[PDB]
């Protein structure tokens, strides 16, 4: 069994205070492709693609 | 191929991945960048032969 005290209002509003966005959109980002292509799918022993 | 626009001015660049370069000098067709600017900051600062 589990329970939850919640936790005091003046910690809560302090820490959701200070949230920067963890995604964030920039020009200049370093952008780099998959290693792997993800839209095709081989069989790696009949080379049947999927 | 893939080429960067030569700039007129210190730009701040982003880091770029590239694969293909070729294994001579095969750049006699460029003929001049930034002709009508004063000079070429950042890129390849050719001028006329």
């Amino acid at each position: 069994d589990i329970i939850t005290r919640p936790t005091s209002d003046s910690i809560a509003a302090v820490a959701n205070a200070t949230k920067p966005a963890a995604v964030v959109s920039d020009p200049q980002s370093m952008k780099v492709t998959p290693i792997v292509n993800p839209s095709s799918y081989v069989c790696n022993v009949c080379n049947a693609r999927f | 191929f893939c080429i960067p626009i030569p700039q007129v001015y210190p730009c701040i660049t982003a880091r770029r991945v590239h694969y293909a370069f070729t294994s001579e000098n095969n750049n006699d067709s460029l003929f001049s960048t930034n002709a009508a600017s004063i000079d070429t900051a950042f890129g390849e600062n050719a001028a006329v032969s």
